[PDB]
């Protein structure tokens, strides 16, 4: 008859009713996202979610969750990337980053797109979801630069990627974690993430408070002594903030 | 390694 509230160190949970097993499955089990308020809500199978409608956390009461359904069929499900495959809806958008960020062109000069908040936030604010196909760092190390503009380690065995033609919004905008450019002297940094969807991945989550339409940047961190393994206009960076440190 | 927030 109790409620039990599961929470990754990212801020993220699960909460429910468990089953005999202690286990996150039902029919009325829910993942909330870091700002506590937009949430998944539907059938989960141990954790796992199945069907996770839209829905708002509009109270708890004795620990318990009490959800209102967003309107509009959004439905979502447990989709972790493979090495070729992306998402089974690359052109469905995360509804938490949807409302924080979006993508326009940088103002760093030469840059491209880059990605800008929609709202002012407070510091520790998880912004965007770094999606990608998991590949190897065999793979992405033996190849090159040309082809590594996007590529971001996870951990110790994979790499996330965004290849071609997924670099572009009107192929691909399920996540916009990706579309953050480098700064050495970034407002934002990557962080483990554990999504409903995507899995085990990273976020773009802020060191401090941001403005409405401020480019959100991250530190790349290329390895420096391994000159620096990293593409020339980075190199090109690194000696100009070194010269001003 | 040629990718972005390597551990070293
Ligand atoms: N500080 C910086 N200076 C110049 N180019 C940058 C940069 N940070 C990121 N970039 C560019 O962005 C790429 C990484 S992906 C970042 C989003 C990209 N600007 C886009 O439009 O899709 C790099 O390959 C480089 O082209
Ligand atoms: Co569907
Ligand atoms: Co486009
Ligand atoms: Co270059």
């Amino acid at each position: 008859h109790g409620v039990c509230w599961i929470y990754y160190p990212d801020g993220g949970s699960l909460v429910g009713e468990v089953n005999e097993d202690g286990e996150m499955t039902g029919e009325k089990i829910a993942y909330v996202y870091p700002d506590e308020r937009t949430a998944l809500y539907g059938k989960f199978i141990d954790g796992e979610m199945i069907e996770g409608k839209l829905a708002t956390l509009m109270s708890t009461e004795e620990g318990r969750p009490h959800f209102e359904l967003m309107p509009g069929n959004s439905v979502y499900h447990f989709d972790k990337s493979t090495s070729s495959c992306i998402s089974t809806n690359a052109l469905l958008p995360d509804p938490y980053e949807s409302e924080r960020v979006y993508v326009a062109e940088s103002l760093i000069s030469s840059a491209g797109e880059g990605l800008f908040s929609k709202v002012a936030v407070g510091p520790n604010t998880v912004m965007s979801f770094a999606n990608g196909v998991r590949i190897t760092h065999q793979e992405v190390d033996s190849r090159d630069w040309a082809l590594n503009g996007n590529t971001l380690s996870l951990d110790e065995e994979t790499v996330i990627d965004v290849p071609e033609p997924y670099n572009h919004v009107s192929k691909y905008c399920a996540s916009l974690g990706h579309k953050a450019n480098h700064s050495f002297t970034p407002n934002c940094i990557y962080d483990m993430f554990v999504h409903p969807r995507f899995g085990p991945i990273k976020c773009i989550r802020t060191l401090r408070a941001v403005e409405a339409d401020e480019e959100l940047t991250v530190a790349y961190g290329y390895d420096h002594s391994p000159g620096p393994e990293a593409p020339e206009w980075y190199q090109v960076e690194l000696k100009a903030f070194q010269a001003t440190q | 390694s040629k990718s972005k927030d390597r551990k070293y």
